């Protein structure tokens, strides 16, 4: 509802950060 | 009805989805569950364009029939996969079903959610969230208790969408916070709740349900 | 036959309006009596102590505005197929869950029922825009919400939107939703609707 | 020296706790406004007046008695701290930034993923939840090795490092880190218990009960 | 006394640029190891020797000539800086912490979401990109208002505040911020162009070509 | 790879889907199955417009990633949810994987299908369908037998998409028609097949597999 | 470095063409030697006894035209990301499963490799129309099948379609597929393609 | 000697019309019971008495005055017919069987698929309707070619062939076969209009209005 | 493949017949 | 009297068997063409020449020696039958139509739904399959009650009724009607076994083996 929506809008947690960090790691590892 | 078949979009262990899943156990309808997550974009929860095409409110549960019929809102989905008996066989019974469904949504869902999960309400300045919700729930169980004193189910003489809906709305409370010393006062409501969740149609969706122990 | 009985409510209640409009369509005979919602007899018939509450002439009792409206309706307002009936429950449920909260917040400070709160109403404005926008895309190619005829869906959603359109949805605000506006205007100008609502004037200047 | 001002927040905000615990050590005078009419979460922080001073629209937000405004939680905790909490030397100050940064980038996202559903805030699938549990074991193990022969993270005294990392782990320890899960990290558990029972932590956090059984 | 040491990283790492630019200002002697045989990303950083010094095994990683080890790019940048870059007063120091944390919390995630597909790091999702664009519009606008009557973010001189925010914005300005998109933010564009054209930035970043046409 | 996550459209117990499902057990990829049936219109099998939008060939299995990436053909799906080890870590290993995958499709699938399900071929005038397919399969098992004499798996020293694909293509044969007196001649092939299907990653998808008894 | 070795095949083999075109792009050195595909040594290296078959100069052996083409390709022809590589496998698999059977049936009676069968070819014509139509919608907004550059996907699908376009896809028949036609013409006119295929003439009058 | 008896059915049943039209030709005295109290569809046909005579419990159902019971609309129509309607020679009789079976196998399913949504019997699916239209185009075209130099389907006079095919086409012509759609089939339209305007058809069908604009 | 496709095109089995018969039965039963 | 002609079909077509068994009883001379160059399923029945005579494009298709063409299987079986197989009286003839019609509308669709997957022709979900199994129990039970005191369906002799219903049940009995499933219908099982062992049936069907265990 409105409360959860507000809380999440405020926190802006990057829940997908592990996906990005993992893709990025792999990307730079492969330039060898 | 028995012939309805389709895909129910939802995350698992969702009491709102449970309403349609349990109804389908009674009706014979074939409801399969697809649990694809939403996207989290910088504080915002979003769903795919295809999903929003069929379900513009972007909420789950949502249902797409194998013939392409789309419907959202957990009550409407549960209505659709139900049969005439669960919906109410007469305008009287049907109206009574709409009554308890509506009562569940307006009066039970808010304090039930708040008592089991008070964190958000407290953050938004509902200081006494827990004690306030506990009193509302006490009033609700007492209302059901008097009504069920002389009745097996809420409407007529068999399970309808009324029972399914109110049970699902009470499910977390009975699991998480309705202690024996608290629920003791509502033997009627407890009996009706136990009689519902122990039926095979409820059991198939809910599994074995452990009632809250002393905390 | 259709229902006949007494509806307990104060007038000027949009929840009551749903059943009364529905009865205009169905030919149900509904006598309106004011409210007492705490006496043992009332609670005896209507345990939750809420209004509106309906007692049929044959003694049948029902509460919740949705159930009362359902009861005094006919098969066509309810949805004559299971798909249409499910769509009716769908829009009714959406009105209760998604429209009623922000609608209250915004329109309440302009009717003296709640105190003004500038940011609260600005937040509510935004949620109302999302709802009007959702209805606008849906009604782009449709006359009514369900099938080809007025149903409880239209009646319910119109009544939930009624005070917004009267009080705060001023021209500049609503201009982005021409399809929602047309559908709303089409509904309230029906004889059945005007019979209960009288002559509705759309908002002139955001109150 | 020391800071004196007003702090806006919703109540039970771990991000606000960082600053308030820091103020217990330093002696900063921080008035908390966390309830209407002075603060309404989702409303006050969206108003033009608020945004004028605190453009990010986030809380905690700090306005000093002299008008100095600071709008991000690490910065507020830094400002209300003293020299020892910040790090006395560049070496220590660097280590404080390290751990503060580590908490923000490594701990907060899996912690949130795991804990928010248990609080009824949202749902995550059993994949995201499982990845989160694994990331948290990695974090607790890293901390465990680090704290083997340390009382605190930096220079053998409480700094912003401990305060920040403890505040980011607080919901995890209350909600989901049951004895069988946390067993493998005795040095981390010991350090956590050590910190939260410091008089300065207790003054802000009150009594903390460790998870007895995982919330689901 | 300014830091001296080794920085392990893969090449063209904006996270490493923060430290290297800070070192231009402060005079710290930071030597980069970023290529085999000396540093092989994915191998060197997973050895027991490396993990001894840097337990998370990530880059950038700094080992001073006196044995002192730091990880996390913000901490490395802080350490190889001088007092002016760190913030000379508690007020300035706090404002630097503020902008460094804002960059990580608010800028990095939408920046990554938008840019990574253009670099072939992630598969492109249109809805994610659209939401990231709008979040970047919000961020550029916040900066634009803040920089209206400021030359730099803190205390009218370059600090870690400018260095960090600029490095986190760098791929956006190269890859996707075309003239028509960034036109709405003249103060932010002015400040960004000013910073990257400071001698100390150019020493590390070289000549930076602003996005002609969006990638 | 481990990070791939998405929805696999298919009916249950489909050996073609098994290829990707087993690969995902190795990789860590999260593949959920949605089994919505096609429509049968007067002799014609059709799928929904939404399905054809993403998968224009109208075939299953089909895969839609949670980021919207769409791919069809069972080999491509299994490729996508695999990791580098299953795909082949070197161009040599990768090429060998494409070799056995292609060999499976061209040479094993047709006689395998025909011997287990000869009805259609007989109807379309392949009188000796069964005996012809049995001889082709005999040749295939003999080819695998010689190749596996000195090898644990088809490519390198661990399970790849080669083994997964050939096993899945042989699965019905081993269950339904490869009698002990027939399969006796291929102890190598039998051993490799048993070593594959008994691994937990195969078992998780295939369950317990009973080999054909004497008929 | 890229591959170098011997490719066993008869010339005029479209399966071989895939690898040879691929080698034009990659700079792999591929010497073509005729076929023997039943001697113990051949079966020793290539157990299935199929051509084409490839033996590297370092002794590495591989068979199946898809695997050979894969081997003498570079990362860009193979798909430089897992998504692009999966799309390559996708189109290659679709060419083998869906295009090769009807293509054979139709074009074989016009090259003397199979006997004429009027209704067999009429049936095949229909299946080819469905495939050309599928490619046409896909290529409406795309230059190539995968990413922005030629990959094994284009090479494979072009080669599988090569004989149809030469022999039977006469103007009136193919006019319904302008996007497929343009994509095909764009591919075969590449230097790399012409180097192997020579100058391809599109069908003039359905043979 | 012509049949005499009772026909149980709900009203306006095209399946019953076949028998009733046949009876107009033959002179059989068939009385319909189709309304309460005599016949209540869904109740009367599920009683043990009814099920004794008609085990499948379906309608139409025929009970002769001599006790002889028949179910299946084709058999009832056959029984109340005369020899000319059944086909006077083995050739004519076989051709009647041919068209009766063609109507059931080829016409009823697409006819139902297209028409049922327009009557509110089934939810509308666009793809199913589209495929049914094209199947009906094929069928009308087959009839059109066949009726090019024929007045009626069999032996140049009305038989069960015409009666059955016409009744199975009746809802299509009323509901959905608009002028522009059926224009391609002048022989079929001519034959259909001719049959329904025979005195014996009109006696049962009344005046039939051809679809103006498609439903 | 082509064979199953031909066989099914030839047979035209009405697999969904039970759905139609059931909807139709229900439709006419309810007119009471 | 009797029919003489040519029958086009794919081999192992239950629809063709109806006519061929009928011809065994009547003495009709039916030449079967079911293989190239004379018949190629999916090709011959789609050619203009074929469609000229047999517009439906279906097999079996029958052309009499005198040029008489019949293009649907019930009609072909009727034509090659004699008066007893068709039904001697209008009562018997009516009952034959009843059972032939019953087989086409009630038996063929669930039979197909259940059996086609077991033959590798297509797939059906466990809902459609379960509905099919239930419909078949209903059909076998109806037949079972009907045959309690009957040898054959009509007039105590083989007619087109038995031939048609047996041919529509043939794949079910071979593929999926295992002893535990078919146990409840002894009269139907007995009648089925009775018919298929008639010399005239055996001449066409050969030896039939009843399902020992359900194909899946």
């Amino acid at each position: 509802g409105a409360m959860a929506t507000n809380f999440l809008a405020h926190e802006k947690i990057w829940f997908d950060k592990f996906k990005y960090d993992d893709a990025e790691r792999r990307f730079y590892e492969q330039m060898n | 009805g028995a012939m309805a078949a389709g895909t129910l979009y939802t995350y698992p262990e969702n009491w709102r989805a449970f309403k349609a899943l349990i109804a389908a156990q009674y009706s014979g309808a074939q409801v399969r569950v697809l649990s694809a997550p939403p996207h989290f974009h910088f504080g915002q929860t979003n769903r795919t364009p295809e999903f929003l095409r069929k379900f513009p409110a972007g909420k789950v549960p949502a249902f797409e029939g194998d013939d392409g019929f789309c419907v959202f809102e957990s009550n409407a989905i549960a209505y659709y996969v139900s049969n005439e008996e669960l919906r109410g066989s007469t305008p009287e019974a049907a109206a009574q079903v709409v009554q308890w469904v509506s009562f569940a949504d307006s009066d039970i869902v808010p304090p039930a959610s708040t008592w089991v999960f008070p964190t958000l309400g407290i953050m938004h300045h509902n200081k006494q969230a827990t004690e306030n919700a506990k009193e509302e729930v006490r009033r609700i169980l007492g209302l059901l208790d008097a009504y069920l004193k002389t009745r097996t189910f809420l409407v007529g003489e068999r399970v309808t969408l009324a029972d399914i809906t109110v049970v699902c709305t009470l499910l977390w409370l009975y699991k998480q916070v309705l202690e024996p010393s608290f629920r003791q006062a509502f033997p009627n409501t407890n009996r009706w709740f136990l009689t519902c969740i122990n039926q095979p149609q409820f059991r198939a969706v809910l599994g074995e349900v452990k009632l809250c122990e002393k905390m």
